[PDB]
């Protein structure tokens, strides 16, 4: 798929994905959910080659949960983020690697912050304030880089994002059917109904 | 760079009639521009009253129908002698065909008989084992000239009743299995006068309830 | 496509089926593969059709023209000639493959050519698809000091040959002699052995069988007088 | 092919095989590679037999326009002539030729002309396809001054092994022998040849 | 997948009243270099059988290995090796096409095209063909490479259908045969003079002839043909 | 891809007694996709009748060239071009593009004037011809035509018996091609009268 | 070809074409794009004619083998997935097949979209194979949730008409299924040669064609 | 550039054309008019590789406005539709190809009639009710063979061209910023300033 | 390259030329090509040197065996080892190999086992590039039951004429003499083998 963006505000992780699903020349879908829950404070989001992109979010998320029961205990997003890590630079050199590229954003319950993890199909892991896979950085860092504070409320991270997508619409000549907006905090992972 | 595959010409053509049905296919086997063999057989008699031919490259031609004459025999083997419907035959070969999705059967394989209710059947297959059930169907190096031809005289299509000028169809009137075979010689007539790769001998297969009976006829050697 | 040519006592032959195709399909069950270059110079082609036509046609008409201009009787090397430096300029792109023969006040002559701008010399020669099966019987069966008739039964079983053994040849056998001292006889149809058989049934429809729509009279007369 | 041009006391004799090939297909048994351009100045071909006769044929044509204006050319001037040809149209061109001839000043004379379009005057030369398997038997067997005898026979044993080995060469060995007498045609059945 | 390196050219045969023909040349080419020329392709088996084989020489020979290994493991635990259990022409040509098509099913053929010629045990002709693509087919006459193209239609003007067979003699295919022999040796560039021949009869058994030569050549009108075109010298 | 088959399209022709038909269908498209179901493919200049098939920009084409033609001929000849004569017209035409060819596959039908002789003729892409007593045919079902005029086709049927022998052979055919039919038109041709009738078929 | 497949108030429609192509050349008039799984699932089928025949075969294998395990009917959402996870172990050899499964279970009406790469959709309405575009085109504009059985029959039906007519490689006859909570009803099969002219009059729609 | 869409009603000619144009990446602009007036009752829209489109549609304009003044009198839809066939005919085989697909909307004052061509970069020209270029079709033309009369009037031709740009917008990959609609009449040529 | 072998009265030679090219380069003009396997069965190598020194590494390793388990083996066992190697591997390898040995029963044999590891028994022969230019000499002067001062020369003129004609061929004329008397080495400089 296309278009997954990611930032990292005050208290919280906002993930926006785009709604699209296009096979040949048609639109099958707009309003396709590009995330999975990993654990109640861990949040994924993904995009790449048709049908990898689930399978492997699938199997992540199978992982963390049987980590979740046999310990009785969540994994920080630090750790998932590197158990995924592992997975796709273990994919790359394999007879046919996973073409998916992530966004992990989680809240640590333990040090009490919201971080925000990028990684592409290689295994290439950056620890970022805001983030974005494929084309999609080149339309949005330059808002980013002049509007973000890391002392951000949730919801002026709603409307930084809002600008971005607005740009997004404007400039690039892909119609991705708007986004999913995600929000993950201390009391755990919930969808913007209205964006 | 070595190629497996070959093409041996040929053209099979197979009819469903109301209790009876026929499988016929030209006796020439070509490579290229030369001739192999005038009477090369190339429908068989599998046994079970049925009736199969598989049409394309030669070597995986044979190679099928010895698989499937197997089946026929370890399926009496294994269920007590019982005869092999031939939906079940149908079937059967479809998994023979797609166990080689990735290194293919270059055939288009058709076989004829008689159904549980005790009329015609002919059933279709494709290289790689899509098949179904059908009332005509001419197969090979001359289908396109065939098909055409039996869907006007067979199944009467574009054929309407004089006087009402398109308001009323040709009543799709039962054929006997003279008049089939008619339109069978008629075929491979015509296709033998515009297709290269087709002619010396036709050798039709006739399936009834009473076994299988085998008629020949030469066609144009040149 | 099967043609030949063949060389005996006072003249040459030449000889060809009537098969031409579109790949694998017969286009045309009786086509006329032996053209006229001069009146008394003939020649068959094999290859591109059209290329064998044209080429064929380009040159009987500077050959006529050369013959009026030399108020003489074309000969078999102007238009051999004439043949090779033309298919040469075009390197081969011309696919025309012939069998070049005539009589001329020189005497008989038998010439092929190929695309590219060679030629040979013979007594026999075969071009064609079914060149290797019609060259098999003019090996066996070619000799010195051939009559007339012996050349012109060793011509048709060399056509027959191919149309029986090969698939790019069939139907009938068209010949042209080429006497010296005499006009030249085109033998259309020679042989026939391929004729198609009564059909088991007539396909002639009742009439109103077929569903229309509408129907008007097309004006192919000019514009009318008052 | 197998083609060859050998000098000797009395002039200088070609010889050639009679084989055109396409392929394996033996399109003629009996090709005539000993080619006329000039009265007593002939040459042998090797490689595309259709660049070869038109280069032949334009060579016949300057010759023949040369006699005309100046009289009788050269050998050296013929094979100039072919050089030209070759040399200048060489990316067009598959063509390997041996000029051979005789004067009564320069008596006989060969010159060989490969791919590129050079020219090599030499005592003796051979070339085509088949002409590879004997340069060893060809340069052993050489001697400058033979009788008319002598050469026939080295020219007869050098190309006997030549269609020997050389699919693409065979059939019947042509010879053509120039000297003050004339031209005199030769020719060798296998049955001859091949018991050598 | 390869390539084939030393070769022999074609193999040709037909059915007559009583038996089969088959021949072959002796000759093993490199490209266009004729290597080597003391190459027997007809290979017996027992004494109703002979293999002809053309294509690759180290495929034949790895071939001519598998037949005589097969006679041997035949007569293996068999009181009637030498009778009613020998090895028919119908069980030695199944066992090769099984060979060919496997082969080819992994991409790793043997590059050779095969004609089984014999007579059975109730006296029947068998005659058919097998080559690198498992391909096999049955004719009254049967040629590989060049003789399909030439042989076959001399051959066919003798025994142009089934019922032609007990009409013909075995004298009038043996010249059939010799003159197709010569025909190839005329046209084709990979051929030789020297050929083997082999007769599989039902009453006099099987004969073998060897260092057999193409004669009565027509050459002589060669003299009279000059230039190519124009000349007259 | 192939400049033959991206618009589609079938012409047909046949002899009777005293004579002729021809008949093509209505269909134009860009591969898949059917774009027109009234792109008529036969012309005719006087009494001689052209069909074409293949590129369709070279059938309208090549009308207009043929149209150009054949105006001149009349206006210095004073009178119409015959259709042996018109054939030798195409071949020309044709062939003088020899390495450049109009990608299409011409067919000529009329009835000669003087001698009342039916003609039919056919010719490929660079201009051989195809001089046939029986039928002709052209396009992406030409194989399918082919069968049907080669198993349905008798000699010297009468006009209206012609007419039912031509539109089955060419409705039956364009049913088993995907890139032909949305209507079709038959040209029945006397030698001083000519009828054409619009069949009614599948369109899909 | 055609097929479509849409949810609505009384269930689901599932409307296929029937033609089969090899190239240019109409291969088949009439070919069965629909396999009924079970009473209460079907299965379309778009791509590869083969590939779509053996492993929807296959999954209704082992959509029964879970009902004689648990005693209780597969949901539409687990045997799709079943599907799409083989289609995986075949990752980039070659298949081509695409596919809606549809039926009825606990949940209520279900739909799902599979294809070859693994790609597994939910949705009301899906459209594949070469004439999806014209199809999708009639569905959006006229579809709607409160739709009678009738009017919803005649939706799909009409749709596949409209690719029929323009897709070359579309076309012969239309399958109509109906997809209860009692299982599915098949509704016939109708020649579009008949159905075109019958639409065209009634409706009068295709002006621009002559009839 | 890409969707341009026709249609032919009782007494007018309704051609869309899309606003997009695209750079590498970036849309440049979302205002672009892909069309040019030929004559005062004769519109030409336009389709294909980047600069061939306008050069050409210039230059037809050019020769169609040269024979206007030399004659004083405007040439019928048929005559101009058959010169810019003639045109891209002799293009296709010449030896760097103008890459160009036209509709030519335009108002025959001779006959009291409305008329659409639509002629494609090879010279494939057809009169048609309606029409479009590229995949334009595959959408709409569904839409088109259903609803469309010829007794429609133009604002209801308007309202069926509406719903083809509602279909476009709905299923197809590709932001085209939305069209500019002119209709072209007996009174000449105007610009629906609101769609 | 340029390798032979000869067979004779007394036994059989093996002979070759001394030079390795890698392109142009003259890598080694001294090799020595005349590789022994066993005691009195040499090999001469052409194609891949890794090839061919791989091979007779692993035949001489399998004759070792052979003769430790069932005494001293043929020419015949050798030739059919080389064979089974170059056949079976023939995909992977560039190897024609020349077999020559020396028994008391057989006496002097000679196989060549060329490309694509078919088995060829002979009375002589010759290999490598520069082969092609020596068929026609020694097709020529070849004879059964030549006396070892006889065979020695036919493979000295028969070489120096390959060294001659082929570059890639030329340095020393090595040569090996298998005869009961045991096994002699020779060696040609260029000054004795030139002037011929
Ligand atoms: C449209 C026709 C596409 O053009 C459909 O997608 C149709 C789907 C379908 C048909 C039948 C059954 C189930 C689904 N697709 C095809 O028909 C399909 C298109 C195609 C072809 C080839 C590939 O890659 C391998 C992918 C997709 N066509 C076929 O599968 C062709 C090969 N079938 C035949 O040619 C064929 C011949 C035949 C003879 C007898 C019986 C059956 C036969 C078939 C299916
Ligand atoms: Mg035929
Ligand atoms: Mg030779
Ligand atoms: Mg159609
Ligand atoms: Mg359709
Ligand atoms: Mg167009």
């Amino acid at each position: 798929m296309d278009i997954i963006l990611g930032i990292r505000v005050q208290d919280s992780v906002i993930l926006a994905s785009s709604k699209a699903v296009t096979r040949g020349i048609s639109v099958l879908k707009d309003s396709d959910d590009k995330t999975r829950q990993l654990s109640p404070h861990t949040l994924m989001s993904f995009a790449g080659e048709a049908g990898d992109t689930v399978q492997f979010a699938e199997y992540i998320q199978a992982n963390i949960q049987l980590y979740s029961i046999r310990e009785d205990y969540e994994l920080s997003p630090q750790a998932v983020s590197s158990f995924v890590r592992q997975e796709l630079a273990k994919s790359i050199r394999s007879r046919r690697p996973y073409q998916v590229n992530v966004l992990i954003g989680g809240y640590d319950k333990k040090k009490n912050k919201p971080e925000l993890y990028q990684i592409d199909y290689l295994g290439t892991k950056v620890e970022l304030p805001y983030g974005a896979h494929g084309y999609s950085g080149f339309y949005t860092f330059s808002l980013l880089d002049h509007h973000y504070r890391p002392d951000m409320t949730t919801e002026e991270g709603l409307d930084l994002l809002k600008l971005c997508v607005q740009e997004l619409e404007k400039r690039m000549p892909m119609d991705f059917k708007g986004v999913i907006v995600k929000i993950v905090d201390k009391d755990g992972i919930r969808q913007v109904d209205d964006f | 760079q070595f190629n497996p595959y070959g093409d041996n010409g040929g053209t099979i053509l197979g009819i469903a009639g109301e209790d009876f049905a026929v499988l016929a296919g030209d006796t020439r086997n070509i490579t290229d521009y030369s001739i192999n063999s005038r009477y090369e057989p190339k429908v068989f008699d599998c046994g079970d009253n049925i009736v199969m031919s598989a049409n394309g490259f030669a070597a995986d031609g044979d190679a099928l129908v010895k698989r499937f004459k197997n089946s026929v025999k370890w399926y009496h083997f294994d269920h007590n002698d019982k005869k092999l419907s031939i939906n079940s035959a149908a079937r059967n070969i479809q998994h023979l065909l797609y166990s080689r999705r990735f290194f293919p059967y270059y055939v288009y394989n058709i076989i004829a008989g008689l159904d549980e209710d005790g009329k015609g059947a002919v059933y279709s297959f494709d290289p790689v084992g899509s098949y179904q059930r059908e009332q005509c169907r001419a197969g090979g190096a001359a289908a396109s000239l065939i098909m055409p031809f039996l869907d006007n005289q067979v199944n009467f299509k574009n054929q309407y009743e004089p006087g009402t000028n398109g308001k009323v169809k040709k009543p799709l009137k039962y054929l006997s299995v003279e008049e089939v075979i008619k339109l069978v010689r008629d075929s491979f007539t015509s296709a033998t006068e515009r297709h290269i790769q087709v002619g010396d001998g036709l050798e039709i297969l006739i399936v009834t309830k009473d076994g299988v009976r085998k008629e020949f006829y030469e066609l144009k050697r040149d | 496509t099967t043609i030949v040519g063949v060389k005996f006592n006072n003249g040459v032959v030449i000889a060809a089926d009537t098969r031409s195709t579109q790949g694998p399909i017969v286009a045309d069950k009786n086509c006329a593969k032996l053209h006229r270059i001069s009146p008394k110079i003939w020649c068959a082609g094999a290859g591109t059709a059209a290329d064998t036509e044209a080429v064929t046609q380009l040159i009987g008409s500077n050959i006529e023209l050369h013959s009026l201009y030399t108020s003489r009787e074309p000969r078999v090397v102007s238009a051999l000639q004439m043949l090779k430096q033309h298919l040469f300029k075009y390197q081969g792109h011309i696919g025309a493959y012939l069998i070049v023969a005539g009589v001329d006040p020189t005497g008989s002559h038998l010439f092929s050519i190929h695309a590219h701008g060679s030629t040979d010399v013979g007594y026999y020669l075969s071009l064609g698809s079914g060149s290797l099966a019609a060259m098999a019987v003019l090996e066996s069966h070619w000799k010195q000091d051939l009559t007339k008739e012996e050349a012109i039964k060793l011509a048709s079983d060399a056509i027959q040959a191919g149309i029986w053994n090969d698939l790019g040849s069939g139907s009938n056998v068209d010949v042209c002699v080429m006497e010296i001292g005499k006009d030249a006889e085109y033998l259309r149809n020679y042989l026939t052995p391929n004729v198609r058989e009564e059909k088991q049934k007539s396909y002639k429809f009742p009439r109103g069988t077929t569903a229309v729509l509408k129907e008007s009279i097309v004006n192919i007369c000019d514009i009318q007088e008052e | 092919t197998s083609i060859m041009a050998v000098t000797f006391k009395d002039g200088v004799i070609l010889g050639a095989d009679s084989r055109t090939t396409t392929g394996a297909y033996i399109a003629n048994r009996v090709t005539d590679k000993l080619t006329r351009v000039h009265d007593k100045i002939w040459c042998c071909r090797s490689g595309s037999a259709a660049d070869t006769q038109a280069i032949a044929d334009i060579v016949q044509y300057h010759l023949e326009l040369y006699t005309s204006q100046y009289g009788t050319p050269s050998t050296e001037t013929a094979a100039s002539v072919f050089k030209e040809l070759c040399y200048e149209n060489k990316d067009n061109l598959t063509a390997g030729i041996i000029v051979a001839g005789y004067d009564d000043k320069n008596k006989g004379e060969v010159y060989t002309i490969p791919l590129g379009g050079s020219v090599h005057k030499l005592p003796y030369a051979i070339a085509g396809s088949g002409s590879t398997f004997i340069y060893g038997y060809c340069d052993k067997n050489f001697r400058e001054n033979m009788s008319k005898e002598e050469t026939v026979d080295f020219i007869k044993h050098s190309l006997s092994q030549a269609i020997k080995w050389d699919g693409s060469s065979g059939g019947v060995i042509r010879m053509v022998v120039l000297t003050a007498a004339g031209v005199e045609r030769l020719i060798f059945y296998p049955d001859e040849y091949e018991q050598l | 997948t390869q390539q084939p390196i030393v070769t022999g050219t074609s193999v040709i045969s037909m059915k007559y009243d009583n038996g089969v023909i088959i021949a072959a040349d002796n000759l093993g080419s490199y490209g266009s270099l004729l290597r080597f020329n003391g190459v027997e392709r007809l290979i017996p088996v027992g004494d109703n059988t002979v293999v002809g084989i053309s294509g690759d020489i180290s495929d034949m020979q790895h071939i001519e290995r598998l037949l005589k290994d097969l006679v041997t493991e035949n007569a293996y635990d068999n009181p009637l090796a030498d009778a009613e259990e020998a090895l028919e022409p119908s069980y030695i040509f199944e066992y090769l096409a099984t060979v060919m098509y496997q082969r080819r099913s992994k991409m790793n053929p043997l590059w050779n095209a095969i004609i089984v010629a014999g007579v059975q045990s109730n006296g029947d002709q068998f005659l058919r063909y097998v080559n690198l693509l498992g391909v096999t087919y049955s004719s009254p006459t049967l040629a590989t490479g060049f003789g399909a193209h030439m042989a076959n239609p001399l051959l066919r003007k003798v025994v142009d259908r089934e019922s032609d067979i007990p009409k013909t003699t075995v004298q009038v295919a043996e010249e059939a045969i010799v003159n197709a022999m010569r025909v190839l040796y005329y046209r084709d560039a990979r051929s030789s003079r020297n050929f083997s021949l082999a007769i599989i009869d039902k009453n006099t058994g099987l004969t073998f002839k060897k260092n057999l030569q193409v004669e009565n050549m027509k050459w002589d009108f060669a003299k009279d043909i000059k230039g190519y075109g124009t000349q007259k010298i | 891809s192939d400049p033959s088959s991206i618009n589609g399209g079938i012409v047909v022709a046949m002899t009777g007694k005293d004579c002729v038909a021809i008949a093509c269908d209505l269909r134009l498209g860009s591969q898949s996709l059917g774009v027109s179901n009234k792109f008529e493919k036969i012309f005719h200049y006087g009494h001689v009748f052209l069909g074409i098939t293949g590129l369709a920009t070279d059938v309208t084409t090549l009308n207009e060239m043929f149209r150009y033609k054949t105006n001149l001929y009349k206006l210095k000849e004073e009178r119409a071009i015959e259709p042996e004569t018109f054939t030798q017209l195409v071949s020309s035409s044709l062939y003088e593009r020899r390495f450049g060819p109009y990608f299409v596959g011409p067919v000529v039908a009329g009835i000669n004037s003087k001698s009342g002789k039916p003609f039919i003729a056919g010719f490929d892409l660079i201009g051989c011809i195809d001089e046939a007593k029986d039928f002709i045919v052209s396009g992406t079902a030409s194989d399918q035509l082919f069968g049907m005029c080669e198993s349905l086709y008798e000699p010297n049927l009468e006009p209206e018996d012609l007419f039912e022998t031509i539109s089955q052979a060419l409705l039956n055919a364009a049913d088993r091609d995907a890139l032909s039919g949305w209507g079709a038109v038959v040209y029945i041709i006397k030698k001083d009268e000519v009828v054409k009738r619009y069949l009614k078929m599948r369109q899909d | 070809t055609t097929t479509l497949a849409f949810k609505f108030q009384h269930g689901v429609i599932v409307a296929v074409d029937s033609r089969a192509t090899a190239g240019s050349y109409i291969s088949s008039l009439r070919m069965n794009k629909v396999i009924e799984i079970n009473p209460y699932l079907l299965g379309t089928m778009s791509g590869c004619a083969a590939d779509c025949q053996y492993w929807e075969r296959l999954l209704a294998k082992e959509c029964r083998l879970y009902y004689l395990r648990n005693g209780e009917r597969i949901s539409v959402s687990a045997a799709s997935k079943l599907l799409s996870n083989m289609m995986l172990q075949y990752r980039g050899m070659g298949l081509s097949m695409g596919s809606m499964i549809c039926g009825w279970d606990k949940k209520g009406p279900g739909l799902y979209y599979v294809d070859d790469n693994g790609t597994r959709l939910s949705g009301q309405m899906f459209s594949t194979g070469s004439g999806n575009t014209y199809a999708y085109g009639v569905l959006d504009s006229n579809y709607k949730w409160d739709l009678s059985v009738e009017d919803a029959l005649y939706l799909g039906k009409r749709s596949i008409l409209a690719a029929a007519h323009r897709d070359a490689y579309s076309g012969g006859s239309v399958n109509l299924y109906h997809v209860t909570e009692d299982g599915w009803i098949y509704h016939g099969n109708h020649d579009v040669g008949e159905l075109f002219w019958k639409v065209k009059e009634e409706e009068g729609s295709f002006n621009n064609v002559i009839g």
